[PDB]
């Protein structure tokens, strides 16, 4: 099943504050209106590849997605990220890891940190092993879709993990819904407002009204 | 697409007016940019100066031609716009025979008292590494004053004070004479004044709701405008560009390196910047030439369009011309050229000469022009029939002569 | 008779102000430098160092060393660098090898195995260990930039203590990510206390500078480092000592522009100073600059030398240069 | 002349520049100045070269007694174009000359192409073939910034050539203005 | 990509270019066009001799 990713999947691309100035840039990004792949948690679920990097999200008022694993064969041979929301923290391991027939939380090792009505999106993304996660939370009342509308997602961490990763699936809180979109190095057009927050965007290769944008560095064309 | 009804024994002759108020924008002068092209190429540094210095005389003649444009800019603007020697003003009573000039002349309710046409052109025209902008000379203020004069002795005196001193003529006779120089006869001025006042006066309310309404009017302006800005932006943009260095940010090369590595390093960032600084002088230098073609262009108008009544068909924007007001405006100037312009013709039947004693005769002004069973003689460019006499005409000939003369009586003042 | 623009000014940076962030801890090189064994290139090791002080000059002043070298900073320089990680690799090779670590060499082991980035920005550093590492020992083993790897492409050495090249040398590369991000590993320098509203010489996080600190009143979020004019230049920074927003700005600058009447007339001058009060700098303020040596007269005249924003000067009596708003004409 | 380089077409084709000229002219023929003031006024032609003699001081009878003849030696002078303009290339001289400096600009332009600047050879995709990127850049920098120079030359020779173009533009438009939708007082303007 | 490192030259040449491009057309209107309408000639060649 799929849905239209719309404006979604837009975050600050460095941690360099701009104000009333039209930067654009070059980095991984969910395409604009691109197909997002959209499972029901429940009803057990797939594990995914992950290619250059990976937009998730889900929408809740219960939270029962509470983690993620990333790796390569995901079988103690290769390194795994794990995370793990605990209610109290968020958790991060990176191990030696040996997996369940199907993971989930009962409600050697190298690195570790710690900390519908709602919608919250994350996104994931490996740079030369250096991995970085990015997040939102919004609330919304739109139970069967994403908001065609925009939000950005600030960054959250840097995680040193020297590790490639090529699968990926979500860990959920066993005694809901979840969207998968992948990025691709698109050119981006970014409105940083007068308060510095990154209120509109374009993609670059959308049409060729966004390629103009992009030419002219402006959200209006005459 | 217009097939034109021409025929060897047709005229059609304007019975009637409209005295169109135009309007031509032309830029003046641009922003007196000047670059302190030391510390834009190595600003902060003494390391990078003494590597600039390497490079000969490109700071000196670079300082030199930027200084050669931002002198000439009040050079232009002196030349365009100081084209008289006293400052007139107007009397405290506008008695101009029905015309309404409160709108092209200084308005007192404002701090720089420029007119209310000059207001919405003021409204419709819209860094700092060793970049700087030096003042206008002459504040637009004063340029306030200076087409206050231009126009005060142009609403007074006619052409007289651009050649010589000022002289009064009441304004209703000033258009006496503007009628003369484009071949009508001025009792056509008074017998419609009222009309052509009015004309004037609905010509500067459409002036207004046409800057008001369309931001293209200034177009030509905010165009020169934006060629300096987009300059400046593109010339500062490229403070940060590689040019092949490890880094642009010039303090953190100095830092990073010691001088036996960064002398080789700053030197691209030296032929890079300087490349793009002889690039942005040498654009400059043809744009200051496209602005002041520009500049000599608006002061040949201030001369034979304002100052005077130029010949010029076309030249005083599209029509005959009457005459023409300065306003000001950002980094330029606005020239309202009142043309006459014929508006409603009808077509007559006509002939080259008239035989009428044997000899045959011709018209002293204008021309011959029948309504079919009468004849007579009319001006050129406005319908006004006069029974044909020998104080309006002249003799040559005899009828054998001529080819198209038709045989008609030429009245005797003297029976 | 004319005004010539002899000089451009600029006010000098008081005082020179380092604002490195209330870290103390000393970082681990110590640790990779005296570990007792060493990894085989073919499967290089690797070690992150972050929030930590690195005094390089132990290391620098060291004899233990055969080579330093150093692509994209200078090694006399790196205490006075700050930067958001170092990343050491960590590796023993035939010294007859050594040669082939540089930012964009080629051979049997830069080309195969250990490459560098064609703009790797870090220092490489040698020494020969055979009163260490050769015993022959055999499990010393050799085979894209940073790339890693499982008649196999194996190859061993089998280091003996008679073996000068010919010996194990043992390389460590620091390889230092000096992204404009948040920095954790800084040299030994001190912080000093921060001065603000006045001009000067500066040091945040490592980005250098000279200019006038302000307070600014703009918005901030948690992860930025520091902020950005209109075109593409810093105009703030978030302070490390405690996270306050500064503003920086040029320290002010301006051309000199003598006015003068002819040497003929007289050796009398006056001196404008473009683009800045006087406070900065008998004297008048004018839109053009500060004004000093003419004098400010109420009359009006003929522009003589024009100075800029409707003001004129001339020479005038007993006598001095005038400075006054010109008359357009009778 | 295809590597890069393109020429665009002109927004007015030949075909309505000269629907335009032919307008210009059926104006000029059969109504005088009067179409460049307002509407288009018709006026028959005999008495449209007798304007002309008035504006030279030349009394209009003088016309209409020599009609004939004036007519006469005007065509004359008419056929004497056609003669001129099959003998004398050298009268187009002034088109002739722009056509062949913005030619000659180009040829230079793409001559520039095959020019080393110290590179090793101005064939890029050869040197691409020979060399990795941590030699090849070396080389490629040099002709990158030779044919960058080139361009920047190229393209100020246009700006300055464009000027004097729109310079005879603006006196075109002006000698259109004042003798064709007119007549010139101007003593040796038109002729 | 080496070409990149010298920045706003490249999309500065073409902006040059279009402003000669473009005015060619500004420069062949202004001369050309200065009549609103495409008068034509009658059938009949009238015109005096």
């Amino acid at each position: 099943a799929y849905t239209n990713s719309f404006t979604r999947g837009v975050y600050y691309p460095d941690k360099v504050f701009r104000s009333s100035v039209l930067h654009s840039t070059q980095d991984l990004f969910l395409p604009f209106f691109s197909n997002v792949t959209w499972f029901h948690a429940i009803h057990d679920n797939p594990v995914l590849p992950f290619n250059d990097g990976v937009y998730f999200a889900s929408t809740e008022k219960s939270n029962i997605i509470r983690g993620w694993i990333f790796g390569t064969t995901l079988d103690s041979k290769t390194q795994s990220l794990l995370i793990v929301n605990n209610a109290t923290n968020v958790v991060i391991k990176v191990c030696e890891f040996q997996f369940c027939n199907d993971p989930f939380l009962g409600v050697n090792c190298t690195f570790e940190y710690v900390s519908f009505k709602n919608l919250r999106e994350f996104v994931f993304k490996n740079i030369d092993g250096y991995f970085k996660i990015y997040s939102k939370h919004t609330p919304i009342n739109l139970v069967r879709d994403l908001p065609q509308g925009f939000s950005a997602l600030e960054p959250l961490v840097d995680l040193p993990i020297g590790i490639n990763i090529t699968r990926f699936q979500t860990l959920l809180a066993l005694h809901a819904a979840y969207y998968v979109g992948y990025l691709q190095p698109r050119t981006f057009l970014l409105k940083y407002n007068e308060n510095g927050t990154i209120t509109d965007a374009v993609d670059c290769a959308l049409d060729p009204l966004s390629e103009t944008k992009c030419t002219l560095k402006s959200f209006t064309v005459e | 697409e217009n097939s034109v009804a021409y025929s060897n024994n047709s005229i059609a002759i304007p019975t009637n007016f409209t005295i169109s108020v135009t309007t031509e924008i032309l830029p003046v002068s641009m922003t007196k940019t000047s670059v302190d092209c030391t510390m834009y190429i190595c600003g902060d540094s003494t390391e990078c100066s003494n590597l600039l210095l390497q490079y000969g005389s490109f700071c000196t003649q670079l300082n030199r031609a930027l200084t050669g444009i931002a002198v000439e800019q009040d050079k232009n603007t002196q030349e365009v716009f100081a084209q008289v020697k006293q400052i007139y003003k107007t009397p405290p009573i506008k008695d101009f025979g029905g015309f309404n000039f409160s709108q092209i002349l200084p308005d007192p309710s404002k701090p720089s008292k420029r007119s209310f046409i000059e207001d919405l052109l003021f409204n419709k025209v819209t860094k700092y590494i060793g970049l700087t902008v030096l003042p206008p000379l002459l504040t637009d203020e004063m340029i306030a004053q200076y087409t206050s004069a231009l126009l005060a002795g142009t609403i007074t005196s006619g052409w007289t004070f651009g050649a010589g001193a000022a002289l009064q003529i009441p304004f209703a006779m000033q258009m006496a004479y503007r009628f003369n120089g484009i071949g009508v006869t001025q009792n056509v001025l008074y017998e419609n004044q009222k009309l052509i006042a009015n004309q004037f006066n609905s010509a500067i309310g459409k002036i207004q709701d046409s800057l008001s309404s369309t931001a293209s009017a200034l177009g030509k302006l905010q165009d020169v405008v934006n060629q300096n800005a987009q300059a400046l932006n593109t010339l500062v943009k490229q403070l940060s560009s590689n040019f092949g260095a490890i880094s642009s940010v010039l303090n953190d090369i100095l830092s990073r390196l010691d001088p036996p590595e960064a002398e080789v390093q700053i030197d691209r960032l030296i032929t890079g910047r300087l490349q793009s600084l002889q690039t942005y002088v040498t654009q400059q230098l043809i744009r200051a030439a496209e602005i002041r073609a520009s500049a000599n262009l608006a002061a040949t108008k201030m001369s034979e369009c304002v100052l005077g009544q130029s010949k010029r068909v076309d030249f005083c924007g599209k029509g005959y011309h009457l005459m023409s007001f300065p306003q000001s405006a950002p980094h330029g100037v606005v020239f309202l050229h009142v043309t006459y312009v014929p508006a409603q013709e009808k077509n007559f039947t006509t002939a080259p000469a008239i035989c009428h004693d044997g000899k045959a005769h011709f018209p002293r002004e204008g021309v011959f022009v029948s309504n079919g069973t009468h004849w007579f003689v009319t001006q050129r460019n406005f319908y006004e029939p006069q029974i044909i006499t020998t104080d309006n005409t002249f003799v040559s000939g005899n009828c054998d002569v001529v080819i198209g003369i038709v045989n008609n009586t030429v009245y005797d003042p003297l029976q | 008779k004319g005004i010539y623009q002899t000089s451009n000014f600029r006010v000098q940076p008081t005082e020179s102000i380092v604002r490195f962030p209330n870290i103390t801890n000393l970082c681990p090189f110590g640790e990779v430098f005296n570990a007792t064994r060493f990894a085989s290139v073919y499967a290089w090791n690797r070690k992150r160092i972050s929030n930590c002080v690195a005094d390089y000059s132990v290391l620098y002043n060291s004899a233990s060393f055969s080579t330093f070298k150093c692509y994209g900073v200078s090694p006399t320089k790196l205490n006075d660098l700050c930067f958001t990680n170092v990343y050491a690799d960590s590796f023993v090779i035939r010294g007859d090898e050594v040669r082939q670590i540089a930012p964009g060499q080629t051979g049997k082991i830069a080309d195969y195995n250990y490459k560098l980035p064609d703009d790797f920005t870090g220092c490489v550093i040698a020494w020969n260990s055979n009163n260490l590492d050769s015993k022959g020992n055999y499990n010393y083993l050799y085979r894209k930039p940073f790339e890693r790897d499982i008649y196999f492409p194996l190859q061993s050495y089998g280091f003996q203590p008679t073996n000068v090249g010919y010996q194990p040398y043992r390389v460590v590369v620091l390889s230092f990510e000096l992204l404009h991000a948040p920095a954790t590993v800084c040299g030994p320098k001190k912080s000093t206390n921060l001065v603000k509203n006045k001009c000067v010489n500066f040091n945040f996080n490592g980005l250098t500078g000279t200019g006038v600190l302000t307070e600014s009143n703009k918005k901030f979020l948690p992860f930025q480092q520091f902020g950005r004019d209109i075109l593409d230049i810093t105009d703030a920074v978030r302070d490390p000592q405690t996270l306050e927003i500064l503003d920086i700005t040029p320290c002010s600058f301006g051309g000199v522009s003598v006015i003068t009447p002819g040497t003929n007339t007289s050796n009398q001058v006056a001196v404008l100073y473009q683009d800045v009060n006087c406070t900065e700098v008998n004297v008048f303020q004018t839109r053009a600059g500060c004004l000093i040596g003419a004098e400010h007269v109420n009359n009006s005249y003929e522009c003589d030398i024009p100075i800029g924003a409707g003001i004129c000067a001339s020479y005038q009596t007993s006598q001095s240069i005038i400075a006054y708003t010109m008359s357009l004409g009778a």
